[PDB]
C-alpha cells in the first residue's frame, strides 16, 4: 500500500538548480497555518482528542477479551458473516472503525466477546510454505568466479536480469523479454551454480522448488503446490522462481504417491496452465535446470512457457584450467603440483569433479596437519574421488 | 502514449519516454499526457505540442 | 494499532453513537438450515450449524413465503426466532474461479483462425447478444465448443479474448482444480460450479485442458483411476442430465483430443468441435504481422519470405522469432531491427530448437 | 508385431545407439582382464571371477582362448557371447590360411570380427554382443601386437589397456607406470602383477585369481603358455618383497 | 470386512477398526457362549484371512448354482401359484437354462406372464413359459460368469 | 423390479426416463450418478436409504438412477489401497433394493451406457430385471428423429429426409439432432428463412467433425 517514505523522489535536477527549492519551500507555508488550525480548534470544541479521546472511546467499544475468527463470507457492507471460534457462524455486523477494505473472504477477523461483531482485522501469519523457499541471499558464489561458461551466461543475464535492470532496451523495440529458461546438460556442468548465480545479483524474490517436492503423498495434493508457489510468487512483486531437477516429475517413481503416475500427469497439467494459462501473468519469471531434457513432456518446453533453452556442455580443456585456477584459489599449494598436469586425467570430468578433487585435497593435508597441499595428495585425490 | 518523465539532468542519457506500450496499427485512443519522441529524427512532429489536432507530412529519405 | 486502524476521519463518519445505536439494537445472529415447516401454520424445524436442531417459527418481519426448504436463514441468540433469510453456502474455492477483471487481449491478437473465430461466436457470443435473432425461427443455438490442435495453436488465446467481449459472466476451470483429496468432493466443485451458473441469467465455463478429468472410462480390474471418472461423470450429468442446464454455454479446449470419454464429444454436451490446425501459408504470414507490430522494423522486410521459412510453425514459435529477432538487436546494441536479424531468428526459433519441439509428436494427437 | 519389438537398431534423440551403450555397461561388471607389451612378447593377466572350493580345474584357461598358432585372446562380458565370437575367430583364421596358405595377420582378424558386431549393432533386430575381447599376437608385418574390441564394432592398437572392473584406475596406473620401448617380459609381469594388486580391492592377490598368458618366439616359432601356480606365487611374492623393502 | 489395507486411506482405517472389533468379539479373551453367526457374501475372497479363519467362521457353506434336478425344483415353488392352462411342461425349461442362478429362474416365471399378459390373456400356456426362458437367457450374457470361492 | 436401460453414448436413455415422468402421475425420486457418493464414511448409505424411505412414505414412486457407473463399478480384490467407501453406497443398494425386505411398489429405473463395468451382483434378476438394449437409429429412426427436432423452425417441402438418413450413418440420435438444429445456425449464415436440402446437407459435415485435410488429390 502506502509507503512511509519518498515523499515526493523528484531528483531530476540531480544539482543546486532552484527547482529543488521551491517545492520545499511549498510545506513550509502550509504547516504553519495548520499548526494554529488544529490547536485553535481543539479548545472551544473539546469533544473528540484525536490523540487520546480518539483512541479510548474505540477501545470502550472494543471489548478486553478480543477474539480470533475466520471471516467466512461477505453480506452486504456493515453486515458479514463470521465463522466463530470452534464451528460456528455467526451473522455478525461490521463496524466502520475496521479499514473496511484488508476484509478478504477468509484471513482473519477480531471480534466482541459478547455481541460477536466485527472489530478489526488481524495480519496472517507468514505461511511456513513462503519462508520454506524464500532464498535470501546467494552465500558466496559471484558470477566472475563461475568462469569457463560465457557464450551462456548472457542468455540468463538477457532473460532474467537485463529486463529489471535496463527495460528500455525491451521497452523501444517493443518486445517482450524472453519468457523462461531452461538449462540442460551432462550430470555437473554449473547448471545451479549459474542458477544461484543470477540470485546473487537480483533484486528480486528468488524462490526454489525441487522437481521431487513437486509429487507429494495424497491425491490431490499435486497441483495444489504448483498453485501455491505461482501464488506466493506473485504476491512477492518480481520474482524468479527456480525449479530444480525438472525431470523428477515422472522420471522416479515413489509408493508414497497414492495415485501413480495418472495422478504426476496432472501436476504437469496445472504447471502447463501456472506458465502460460489465460489468467494474467504479471511479472514472474521462471528457470527451469535439468540434467535429461529429452524425458519431460515436450509441452512444458514449448515456446510461450520456456522460450529459451541453454545447453550445458562438458568443459572445454581450456576452461578445465580455468575451472582449477578459481576453484585452487585460495590454497597454499606446495609448488610441485602443476594444474596442467591434471587437467587430462579422465576424458571427461563434469567440473564437480574439478571441485571434488580440490576438496578431497584439502582433506588429504588436513590428516596430516599440513596447511600445504603436494602432488602426491592431489594424485591420491584424484583417484579416491573419480575411481571409488 | 505513456507518463511523463523528467530529465532536466540525469548522470545517463535515459530515453524520455519509458516504453512504447501499445503500437496498435488500426485506428485508437491518444491519451492525452505524450512526451517526446524517440531518436534518428524519424517521423518527427512539426508542431511539438500534441494539440490533439497535429497533422503528418511524409518526407524524402534514403531515395 | 496494526490490527484495523482505519482512516481516523471515517471512524467519526461511523458515529460511534450509531455504533452504540447499531451495538446494542441490532440483535447479533447465528446461520442455520432449514431442514421442515411442519405444517398447522408455522412451525420451522431447524439445524443450528454445532448445537442442536430446535424448532422455531418466525419473528414478524419475514413473510412466510420469504422461507422455504433448504434456505440459509439467521436465527436469534437467545430464543432462536429466524429473523431473515441467508444466502446459500457456495465453497469459497468454486468461488474464486469467476473471473473478475477481463484479460487484455481482444479478437484482433488471433491471425489465421478466421474460420475457428466466426464459429466460435455463434455459439458463444451471439446466442447472448441479440438473443431475439433466433427467436424468430426454431432453433435452439448449439452450446458447447471444443478447441483441440497441437501446443501452442491458439486454444487459449481464442478463449482469453472471448472473455474480453463476452457479457456475461465467465468461469475459470483448469482441469486441475477439480482433483481434490477425499473422495466425493470433486463433484461438488462440479455440481456447485453449475448452481453458481444458473443464479446467472447468462454464464460462460472455460473447462481449460479438460483432460486431467476427462478421460475414457477404464476398468481394469485393479480400481484404476476412480475419483477422477466419477467427477467426469458429474459434469456429463449436468449438461444433459433430465435437468434444463439453463443458459450455461460451456467451452473446453483440450491440447489430447484423442482421450476424451466417447460421453462428453457428443451433441448435447460439446455441441460442436473447432479444429485448430497448424497455421497456413496466407496465416503464418499473418501472425508475424499481429506479433512485429509495436516493433521498430526496417518497413521493407519480406514478410511473406519469413512465413515460408517455418512451414509448421505453430503461433508460439512465430512470437519466440519475432521476440527473438528484436534480442539479436538489443545484443548488437541497434535499435532498429533488419531482415538479416529475423532470419537468424528463424535459425534458432525454428530449426535450430526443433529437437525439442511439441508438433511432431501431437499432431497425431496421441 | 510392432508392439513387441524392442527396436534394438534405432537412433536415440542425440544419436546414440542405447543398446551398445547398454551392453558396455554391461561389461564393466565381468573380470578385470589386462594386456601389456614388451619387447620380447606380450601378456594377458585376467581376473578369474569364479572362485569356489567346488570347480574343477579343466581346460588350460578360463578366459584365455587360442585362436591360432600365433594368437590368442581374453573375453570380459557375456561368456556365452564369448565362446560363440571365439569359434567364430578361429573359423575366421582357418579360412585365412586355407585362402593364403599364411596367418591371419591380427588387425584382419580384429577387423573381420569387428564386422560381424558392427553387422549386428546395424540391422537385424538381434541384441548386440555384450563382449570385449582382448587379442595378442604375432605376425611378420608389425611384430608383435596388442588389440582391444568393443560392442560397438571398435578396435584400436594398444600397448597396455584393461577391460572390466575397475578399466579406469589399471589405465591411469597404466599410464603412469609404462615406459615406451624399454619394458622386458619381466618388468610387464611385474606392471601386471601391481596393476591386478591395486584393481581388485578384495584382500590381496591369493595365485587363484589370477590367469596370466604369455607370448613369446623361441627358434622361429611362437610360443603360448599359461603360467602356473608356481611361477604366479613366486611372482606374488616378489611383489610383496619389493614393496615391503619401499615402506 | 475387508482386506485390512497396508497405506490405506483417512476413511479407510477406520473401518477397518471396525472389523478388528467384530473380529474380537467372535472369539478372543471370553468366549462367546450360545450365540451363533451366520453371515452371506457373494465375493468371499476379499475377506481378510482373520475372518475366515476356522474357530470364527467355522464352516464355509458353498450355496450354488442349481443343477439339473434343482432346476425343476425351482420352477415348481413360483411357478405354483399361476393362472396356468395346459400340460405346462416343467421339463423343457430346465435343459434349456443352463446357469440361472436363482431368480432368472423366478424371472422365467414372471415374465411368462408378462407375455402373457401381452394379448390381454388371463391364460398362461407352455409356449408362453418357452417365450421367456430364451428371453433370459438373452438377457444374461451380459454378467460376467465368475467363481469366486474363498481361500 | 427394475428397468435397466444401456446403450451406445446417446440413443434415447435419458429421453425415455424424461418423457416417462411427464406421462405419469406419481412421484418420480431423480437420483443421479456421482452424488451418493460422500466422503464421510456412512454418508453414501443415507443417501441411500433416505431416497428409498422417502418414496415409500409417498404413494405410487419411480425411482431413477442415471449415471451407474460411479456407483455401481465391479468390485475389486486387492491389498496395498482400494476403494471400497464407494462399494459400501452400491452394497446397501443391492440389500435395500431386494434383501430381508420384499418392497413392491418402489420402481427402480436405471441408466448405464457402459454395462461392461458393472458389478455382477447389480444385474440380477431379484434387481434391475428387464435389461433393455438401445441400439443405434438404422435407417428409418433417422427419419423421424429429424422430424421430431425439425418440426418447429421451418421446412420447404422439397427436403428428401429418405436422403438425409442414408448420408448419414453410424450416427447416434444424439448427433442426428445436431443435423437439424446445424441446418438452422448455417441457413441463418445466408440471410434467409426457408431452410433448404443443401443446407442440411452441408450441416450434416459440421456434424460429422471431420477435419479438412485437403482430401483433392483423390479421384
Ligand atoms: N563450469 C563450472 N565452473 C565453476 N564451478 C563449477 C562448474 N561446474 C561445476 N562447478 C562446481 O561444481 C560444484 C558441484 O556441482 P554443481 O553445483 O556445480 O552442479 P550443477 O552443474 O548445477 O549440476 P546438477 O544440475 O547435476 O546439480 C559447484 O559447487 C560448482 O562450484
Ligand atoms: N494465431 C495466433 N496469433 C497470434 N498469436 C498466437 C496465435 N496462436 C498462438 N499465439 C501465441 O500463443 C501464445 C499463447 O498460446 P496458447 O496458450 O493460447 O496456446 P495453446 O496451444 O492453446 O495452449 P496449451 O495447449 O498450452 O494450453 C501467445 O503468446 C500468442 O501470441
Ligand atoms: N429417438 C430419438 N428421438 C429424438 N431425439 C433423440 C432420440 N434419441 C436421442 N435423442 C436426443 O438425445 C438427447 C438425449 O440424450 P440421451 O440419450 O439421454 O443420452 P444418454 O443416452 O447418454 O443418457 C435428447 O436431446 C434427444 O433430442
Ligand atoms: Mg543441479
Ligand atoms: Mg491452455
Ligand atoms: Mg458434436
Ligand atoms: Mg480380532
Amino acid at each position: 500500500g502506502p509507503d512511509a517514505a519518498s515523499k515526493l523522489p523528484l531528483v531530476t535536477p540531480h544539482t543546486q538548480c532552484r527547482l529543488k527549492l521551491l517545492k520545499l519551500e511549498r510545506i513550509k507555508d502550509y504547516l504553519l497555518m495548520e499548526e494554529e488550525f488544529i490547536r485553535n480548534q481543539e479548545q472551544m470544541k473539546p469533544l473528540e482528542e484525536k490523540q487520546e479521546e480518539e483512541r479510548s472511546k474505540v477501545d470502550d467499544l472494543r471489548g478486553t477479551p478480543m477474539s480470533v475468527g475466520t471471516l467466512e463470507e461477505i453480506i452486504d457492507d456493515n453486515h458479514a458473516i463470521v465463522s466463530t471460534s470452534v464451528g460456528s457462524e455467526h451473522y455478525v455486523s461490521i463496524l466502520s472503525f475496521v479499514d473496511k477494505d484488508l476484509l478478504e473472504p477468509g484471513c482473519s477477523v477480531l471480534l466482541n466477546h459478547k455481541v460477536h461483531a466485527v472489530i478489526g482485522v488481524l495480519m496472517d501469519d507468514t505461511d511456513p510454505l513462503v519462508t520454506v523457499m524464500k532464498v535470501e541471499k546467494a552465500p558466496q558464489e559471484t558470477y566472475a568466479d563461475i568462469g569457463g561458461l560465457d557464450n551462456q551466461i548472457q542468455e540468463i543475464k538477457e532473460s532474467v536480469e537485463l529486463p529489471l535492470t535496463h527495460p528500455e532496451y525491451y521497452e523501444e523495440m517493443g518486445i517482450k523479454p524472453p519468457k523462461g529458461v531452461i538449462l540442460y546438460g551432462p550430470p555437473g556442468t554449473g547448471k545451479t551454480l549459474l542458477a544461484k548465480a543470477v540470485a546473487n545479483q537480483t533484486s528480486a524474490t528468488f524462490l526454489r522448488v525441487v522437481g521431487s517436492e513437486l509429487i507429494q503423498k495424497y491425491l490431490g495434493d499435486g497441483p495444489k503446490l504448483v498453485r501455491e508457489l505461482f501464488r506466493v510468487a506473485e504476491e512477492h512483486a518480481p520474482s524468479i522462481v527456480f525449479i530444480d531437477e525438472i525431470d523428477a516429475i515422472g522420471t522416479k517413481r515413489y509408493d508414497s504417491n497414492s495415485g501413480g503416475e495418472r495422478e504426476i500427469q496432472r501436476t504437469m497439467l496445472e504447471l502447463l496452465n501456472q506458465l502460460d494459462g489465460f489468467d494474467s501473468r504479471g511479472d514472474v519469471k521462471v528457470i527451469m535446470a535439468t540434467n535429461r531434457i529429452e524425458t519431460l513432456d515436450p509441452a512444458l518446453i514449448r515456446p510461450g512457457r520456456i522460450d529459451r533453452k541453454i545447453e550445458f556442455p562438458l568443459p572445454d580443456e581450456k576452461t578445465k584450467k580455468r575451472i582449477f585456477q578459481i576453484h585452487t584459489s585460495r590454497m597454499t599449494l606446495a609448488d610441485d603440483v602443476t594444474l596442467d598436469d591434471l587437467i587430462m586425467a579422465k576424458d571427461d570430468l563434469s567440473g564437480a569433479d574439478i571441485k571434488a578433487i580440490c576438496t578431497e585435497a584439502g582433506l588429504m593435508a588436513l590428516r596430516e596437519r599440513r596447511m600445504k597441499v603436494t602432488n602426491e595428495d592431489f594424485k591420491k585425490s584424484k583417484e579416491n574421488v573419480l575411481y571409488k | 502514449p505513456r507518463m511523463l518523465v523528467t530529465f532536466d539532468e540525469e548522470l545517463r542519457p535515459l530515453p524520455v519516454s519509458v516504453r512504447v506500450g501499445q503500437a496498435v496499427d488500426v485506428v485508437g485512443q491518444a491519451g492525452k499526457p505524450k512526451t517526446i519522441t524517440g531518436f534518428q529524427t524519424h517521423t518527427t512532429p512539426v508542431l511539438l505540442a500534441h494539440g490533439e489536432r497535429a497533422e503528418l507530412a511524409t518526407e524524402e529519405f534514403l531515395p | 494499532s496494526d490490527t484495523g486502524l482505519a482512516p481516523p476521519a471515517l471512524w467519526d463518519l461511523a458515529a460511534d453513537k450509531q455504533t452504540l445505536q447499531s451495538e446494542q439494537p441490532l440483535q447479533v445472529a447465528r446461520c442455520t438450515k432449514i431442514i421442515n415447516a411442519d405444517s398447522e401454520d408455522p412451525k420451522y424445524i431447524i439445524n443450528v450449524k454445532q448445537f442442536a436442531k430446535f424448532v422455531v417459527d418466525l419473528s414478524d418481519q419475514v413473510a412466510p413465503t420469504d422461507i422455504e426448504e433448504g434456505m440459509r436463514v439467521g436465527v436469534d441468540r437467545n430464543k432462536y426466532q429466524i429473523h431473515i433469510p441467508l444466502p446459500p453456502k457456495i465453497d469459497p474455492t468454486v468461488t474464486m474461479m469467476q473471473v473478475e477483471e477481463k484479460p487484455d487481449v481482444t479478437y484482433s491478437d488471433v491471425g489465421g483462425c478466421k474460420e475457428q473465430i466466426e464459429k466460435l461466436r455463434e455459439v458463444v457470443e451471439t446466442p447472448l447478444l441479440h438473443p431475439e435473432r433466433f427467436v424468430n425461427l426454431g432453433i435452439e443455438p448449439p452450446k458447447g465448443v471444443l478447441l483441440f490442435g497441437p501446443p501452442g495453436t491458439g486454444k487459449t488465446l481464442c478463449a482469453r479474448a472471448v472473455a474480453n467481449r463476452t457479457d456475461a459472466c465467465f468461469i475459470r476451470v483448469i482441469g486441475s482444480e477439480l482433483v481434490q483429496k477425499y473422495v466425493g468432493e470433486g463433484a461438488r466443485m462440479v455440481r456447485e460450479l453449475f448452481e453458481m451458473a444458473r443464479t446467472k441469467k447468462a454464464c460462460l465455463i472455460f473447462f481449460d485442458e479438460i483432460d486431467a478429468i476427462g478421460g475414457a472410462r477404464f476398468d481394469d480390474g485393479a480400481g484404476g483411476d476412480n475419483e477422477v471418472q466419477r467427477t467426469m461423470l458429474e459434469l456429463i450429468n449436468q449438461l444433459d442430465g433430465f435437468d434444463p442446464r439453463g443458459n450455461i454455454k460451456v467451452l473446453m479446449a483440450t491440447n489430447r483430443p484423442d482421450t476424451l470419454d466417447p460421453a462428453l464429444m457428443r451433441p448435447g454436451r460439446l455441441d460442436r468441435k473447432i479444429e485448430f490446425s497448424l497455421p497456413d501459408l496466407e496465416g503464418r504470414t499473418h501472425i508475424f504481422k499481429i506479433h512485429a507490430r509495436s516493433m521498430s522494423v526496417e518497413r521493407d522486410i519480406r514478410f511473406e519470405l519469413l512465413a515460408r521459412l517455418c512451414p509448421n510453425s505453430t503461433g508460439a514459435e512465430i512470437r519466440s522469432v519475432c521476440t527473438e529477432a528484436g534480442m539479436f538487436a538489443i545484443r548488437a546494441r541497434r535499435k532498429i531491427a533488419t531482415e538479416k536479424d529475423f532470419l537468424e531468428a528463424v535459425n534458432k526459433v525454428i530449426k535450430s530448437y526443433a529437437k525439442f519441439s511439441a508438433t511432431p509428436r501431437y499432431m497425431t494427437y496421441n | 508385431s510392432r508392439r513387441y519389438d524392442s527396436r534394438t537398431t534405432i537412433f536415440s534423440p542425440e544419436g546414440r545407439l542405447y543398446q551398445v551403450e547398454y551392453a558396455m555397461e554391461a561389461i564393466g561388471h565381468a573380470g578385470t582382464c589386462l594386456g601389456i607389451l614388451a619387447n620380447d612378447g606380450v601378456l594377458l593377466a585376467a581376473e578369474r571371477r569364479n572362485i569356489h572350493k567346488l570347480l574343477d580345474e579343466v581346460f588350460f584357461s578360463e578366459k584365455i582362448y587360442k585362436l591360432n598358432e600365433d594368437m590368442a585372446c581374453s573375453v570380459a562380458g557375456i561368456t556365452s557371447d564369448a565362446n560363440v565370437l571365439t569359434n567364430e575367430l578361429r573359423l575366421i583364421a582357418q579360412r585365412y590360411l586355407l585362402q593364403y596358405q599364411e596367418p591371419i595377420p591380427c588387425e584382419q582378424l580384429v577387423t573381420a570380427l569387428c564386422d560381424i558386431k558392427q553387422a549386428y549393432t546395424q540391422f537385424g533386430g538381434k541384441r548386440p554382443f555384450g563382449v570385449s575381447l582382448l587379442y595378442i599376437g604375432w605376425d611378420k608385418h608389425y611384430g608383435f601386437q596388442l588389440y582391444q574390441s568393443d560392442p560397438s564394432g571398435n578396435y584400436g592398437g594398444w600397448k597396455a589397456t584393461c577391460i572390466g572392473n575397475n578399466s579406469a584406475a589399471a589405465v591411469s596406473m597404466l599410464k603412469q607406470d609404462y615406459k615406451e620401448g624399454e619394458m622386458t617380459l619381466k618388468s610387464a609381469l611385474a606392471l601386471a602383477i601391481k596393476v591386478l594388486n591395486k584393481t581388485m580391492d578384495v584382500s590381496k592377490l591369493s595365485a587363484e585369481k589370477v590367469e596370466i598368458a604369455t607370448l613369446t618366439r623361441e627358434n622361429g616359432k611362437t610360443v603360448i603358455r599359461v603360467l602356473k601356480q608356481k611361477e604366479v606365487e613366486q611372482l606374488i611374492k616378489k611383489h610383496e618383497e619389493e614393496e615391503a623393502k619401499a615402506e | 470386512g475387508g482386506r485390512r489395507f497396508s497405506e490405506g486411506t483417512s476413511a479407510d482405517r477406520e473401518i477397518q477398526r471396525t472389523l478388528m472389533e467384530l473380529l474380537n468379539q467372535m472369539d478372543g479373551f471370553d468366549t462367546l457362549h450360545r450365540v451363533k453367526m451366520i453371515m452371506a457374501t457373494n465375493r468371499p475372497d476379499t475377506l481378510d484371512p482373520a475372518l475366515l479363519r476356522p474357530g470364527r467362521l467355522d464352516r464355509k457353506i458353498h450355496i450354488d448354482l442349481p443343477n439339473e434336478q434343482a432346476r425343476l425344483d425351482i420352477l415348481k415353488i413360483h411357478a405354483g401359484p399361476i393362472t396356468k392352462h395346459g400340460e405346462i411342461d416343467y421339463e423343457a425349461i430346465v435343459k434349456l437354462s443352463d446357469g440361472f442362478n436363482g431368480a432368472d429362474l423366478r424371472n422365467v416365471c414372471t415374465e411368462a406372464g408378462m407375455f402373457a399378459i401381452r394379448a390381454d390373456h388371463d391364460f398362461v400356456v407352455q409356449e408362453d413359459f418357452m417365450k421367456a426362458v430364451r428371453k433370459v437367457a438373452d438377457s444374461k450374457k451380459l454378467e460376467s460368469k465368475l467363481d469366486y470361492k474363498p481361500v | 423390479k427394475g428397468v435397466l436401460m444401456y446403450g451406445p453414448p446417446g440413443t434415447g436413455k435419458t429421453l425415455l426416463a424424461r418423457a416417462c415422468a411427464a406421462q405419469t402421475k406419481a412421484t418420480f425420486l431423480k437420483l443421479a450418478g456421482p452424488q451418493l457418493v460422500q466422503m464421510f464414511i456412512g454418508d453414501g448409505a443415507k443417501l441411500v436409504r433416505d431416497a428409498f424411505a422417502l418414496a415409500k412414505e409417498k404413494a405410487p414412486s419411480i425411482i431413477f438412477i442415471d449415471e451407474l457407473d460411479a456407483i455401481g463399478t465391479k468390485r475389486f480384490d486387492s491389498e496395498k489401497a482400494g476403494d471400497r467407501e464407494v462399494q459400501r453406497t452400491m452394497l446397501e443398494l443391492l440389500n435395500q433394493l431386494d434383501g430381508f425386505q420384499p418392497n413392491t411398489q418402489v420402481k427402480v429405473i436405471a441408466a448405464t451406457n457402459r454395462v461392461d463395468i458393472l458389478d455382477p451382483a447389480l444385474l440380477r434378476s431379484g434387481r434391475l430385471d428387464r435389461k433393455i438394449e438401445f441400439p443405434m437409429p438404422n435407417e428409418e429412426a433417422r427419419a423421424r428423429i429429424m422430424q421430431i427436432h425439425s418440426r418447429k423452425m421451418n421446412v420447404s417441402p422439397d427436403v428428401n429426409y429418405e436422403e438425409l438418413a442414408r448420408c448419414t450413418d453410424d450416427f447416434n440420435g444424439a448427433q442426428c439432432k445436431a443435423v437439424c438444429v446445424e441446418a438452422g445456425m448455417i441457413a441463418l449464415r445466408r440471410g434467409a428463412t426457408e431452410l433448404t436440402h443443401e443446407d442440411y446437407m452441408e450441416g450434416i459435415l459440421e456434424v460429422q467433425a471431420k477435419k479438412k485435410a485437403n482430401l483433392q488429390y483423390y479421384a
